[PDB]
């Protein structure tokens, strides 16, 4: 089984910046048999390049692909927002047909800071014997953020980040606790410390009831 | 009946194929001798591959040995043993 | 139009049987190969099945060799992938994608995927909760099995932010969709989520 | 590694007949300049094998025609797969030399 | 020397079988092709068994097809030709040869031949009377079946003047022949003259002295 | 089926002549495929020309052969006494193998008139019931002559048979036996036994008798 192994394994750079994927090849491979494909999360792949060098029709001309036996590249001669994706390269000729590992490429902006927000647990869960408090921290540049929760001044920081956006670069980023309807009646004062590069001194939302 | 596609496919892609090799071919030096049968049947790398980038090759060969008969022409005759080479297994590989 | 539709996914118990179906349209699917690649949650792409240019017979990945068996209707003018004996490490989403010659051996056009997860686990709807206040307001779509919740109708276009699926230690999933809008228009214009949960046929709206 | 092939078995088995042969289809219809094929030959019934005489010749004395499904390409543009018709060798005859 | 020795001939009754044998010496057989030939009496020459070169099969005369079939014993360094359900017309002389590669399709070493006379008619002896007297004597070699007999003069000392005449058919199904030398008269004492009759198919060896 | 056709089927030619043997074949051949052999009376053929022109070790050089394609052609330069002989031509490359019908070659001479002998019956074959008259006239050319049995001067009929010997090899001349077969009984009623040739070699015809019986 032939192994293509792409180098970096996630990248980053600015808009307008040129950028180059390589895949190498575990054996030579006749530059033919060489394909790239671009991958939007949770999105079909879509072709770049075929035959090492050869760009698909519809593909923007910033894109292309070069090489020969061993090592093979892809490059992106000048980035942009919607260049954000996942990129590999593919062997079609020799059995089985294999794809590289993948390379992240994420976008690299000025710094932005996140509008913070906080929301209580709604009565029809409570009904239910639950709560769930959840924080956006929305539209931040870089992706490292830090979100510190305390009960009355602990645990279940089930977070989620949303994937770099396709237009602005910028990430959004929901922090959530929960609790039982008991553990929730226990206390008062509900709130959601934030930590970003963009701020000098960190932001609190709070809320009361309980 | 048409023959389909994949049989087409699968029956012409690069594989060790019956071939009638002539043995003054094989055997180039040998100009003052005529042979009787003049050729012999033979696994042999034939067929096509992928695309124009590659070439049909052995990759695993052994001999067979054959009775033939050896004429010097106007002189004599006798039937002697003689080694070809056979193609056991074939590859595309990036043309030379 | 050249397309590829996918159909035939969804939830099956460990050593269960599927067929995924791969339905072509715009073309003639006896004219090309189709190519079956799979994506493991958070994995790269992997190579599953294919008729191949060195032979011109089906290969399949080491894994799956031996359980899974492709084929074609040209009739319908559709693909199947039949997936048998499936196992924990076959959950991904599954794509089947058109194997050409007039660019060599590219896959141009893909179907749109469709995920595959093999849990013992039983299909629970989605609870829906608002997230209540420029200010932003949400949904909150809580406890559901198995993944995906498609959420909303025309309304819900700029700000929306639908967060990534989060796996709570229930073996469930729970799901947030956000929205900033004007605080002027919190009167005027009414705010509404709408949410689809196909496994268990949920389609709440709030 | 096989035994020794004796005199008789090959003489017969070489002797003048229709072989399965690789053909190249572009060399059977070299006017083409549209499209490339997949696969880029066929096999054919042909005469193949020896005349044990420098006064004969191996030839065909009947013959019929072969379709087949190949695909029709246009590099970089499109693929479909056609009917192609070609000739095969159904009986051979060892015939004195075209002088 | 190269030599092709045939056996096996004779009288044959209808429906008979009959083995002809090509023995080689000077050569080795399984190096060549061997061939069978014959000649009816007072007809030409017909080809009748042998591997052919187009094809390597071995072929026979429509005639003799389906009831010959020719083999070798490569110990023995011999050819052989199986004869069954025979019949008049292959009342002949079988010659085997030596069908050659290195002059190109040409039998170049013969047997001697041999006579298969296919008769439900029995072997008969020959009565020998002298044919007493440059002066003429000879032998009368009367009444005798089948064909041949071979006459010769002093143990074959004596050549010159020999005339053995053709075999006629008498009207009792039997044969007559007549063997003559013309000697000078001087001789007739100083010289002894004895004929050498032999006829195989009875066995028979007479030996006549004449005046 | 290749038909092999030669001619003429008798070629009559004298010592010194040039003849030449024609071989028609009822198709195209190959030249390797075509041989000629000369065959003396009761004696196995013998290899002359092969591949049509190669001309066989041991073989005179008077011999010759020719031809392509349906017609092929064996010359003897010099025509000898020893040439008398059948000839055939053979194809050996096509199935089935085949001969020509042949070709006689004769040889013309000057007339020569056959040397008379009679020979009496034995005592042995009188014992026997039979008597055996027979007369041999030796060494003769043309090969056509006459023999009358004249018993006490009359004609005799239908109890005589005779054979002729093939072309002398040597001198190109004939031998001929008559036989003359009567009973004891019917030889005991006659005294002369007459023997009268008749050739053209000869002027007056040549009577060979004798008495007893």
């Amino acid at each position: 089984d032939i192994q293509m192994t792409q180098s970096p394994s996630s990248l980053s750079a600015s808009v307008g910046d040129r950028v180059t994927i390589t895949c190498r090849a575990s054996q030579f491979l006749s530059s033919f048999g060489v394909a790239w494909y671009q991958q939007k999360p949770g999105k079909a792949p879509k072709l770049l390049i075929y035959g090492a060098s050869s760009l698909y029709s519809g593909v923007p001309s910033r894109f292309s692909g070069s090489g020969s036996g061993t090592d093979f590249t892809l490059t992106i001669s000048s980035l942009q927002p919607e260049d954000f994706a996942t990129y590999y390269c593919q062997q079609g000729l020799l059995s089985p047909l294999t794809f590289g590992q993948g390379t992240k490429v994420e976008i690299k902006r000025t710094v932005a800071a996140p509008s913070v927000f906080i929301f209580p647990p709604s009565d029809e869960q409570l009904k239910s014997g639950t709560a769930s408090v959840v924080c956006l921290l929305n539209n931040f540049y870089p992706r490292e953020a830090k979100v510190q929760w305390k009960v009355d001044n602990s645990g279940n920081s089930q977070e989620s980040v949303t994937e770099q956006d396709s237009k602005d670069s910028t990430y959004s980023l929901s922090s959530t606790l929960t609790l039982s309807k008991a553990d929730y009646e226990k206390h008062k004062v509900y709130a959601c410390e934030v930590t970003h590069q963009g701020l000098s001194s960190p932001v609190t939302k709070s809320f009361n009831r309980g | 009946e048409v023959v389909k596609f994949m049989d087409v496919y699968q029956r012409s892609y690069c594989h060790p194929i019956e071939t009638l090799v002539d043995i003054f071919q094989e055997y180039p030096d040998e100009i003052e001798y005529i042979f009787k049968p003049s050729c012999v049947p033979l696994m042999r790398c034939g067929g096509c591959c992928n695309d124009e980038g590659l070439e049909c090759v052995p990759t695993e060969e052994s001999n067979i040995t054959m009775q033939i008969m050896r004429i010097k022409p106007h002189q004599g005759q006798h039937i002697g043993e003689m080694s070809f080479l056979q193609h056991n297994k074939c590859e595309c590989r990036p043309k030379k | 139009e050249v397309q590829l539709v996918e159909s035939g996914g969804g939830l099956v118990q460990p050593g269960g049987s599927l067929r995924l179906s791969c339905a072509a349209s715009g073309f003639t699917i006896s004219d090309y190969w189709i190519h079956w690649v799979r994506q493991a949650p958070g994995k790269g792409l992997e190579w599953v099945a294919g008729i191949t240019p060195a032979g011109g017979y089906t290969y399949y990945a080491d894994s799956v060799k031996g359980r899974f068996t492709i084929s074609a209707d040209t009739s319908k003018n559709t693909a199947y992938l039949q997936m048998n004996s499936l196992r924990a490490e076959d959950t991904a989403v599954y794509y089947c994608a058109r194997f050409v010659f007039f660019l060599p051996y590219a896959m141009d056009y893909w179907g749109q995927g469709t995920l595959v997860t093999v849990s013992s686990a039983s299909t629970k709807g989605p609870s829906v909760f608002p997230l209540a206040p420029t200010a932003a307001l949400g949904c909150l779509v809580k406890d559901y099995f198995p993944e995906p919740v498609t959420v909303s109708s025309g309304a819900l276009t700029s700000g929306v932010h639908t967060f990534p699926a989060v796996l709570q230690s229930s073996g469930l999933y729970s799901l947030s969709s956000v929205v900033t809008v004007p605080s002027s228009s919190l009167g005027t214009q009414t705010y509404i989520c709408n949410v689809n949960h196909k496994p268990s046929n949920t389609k709440v709206d709030k």
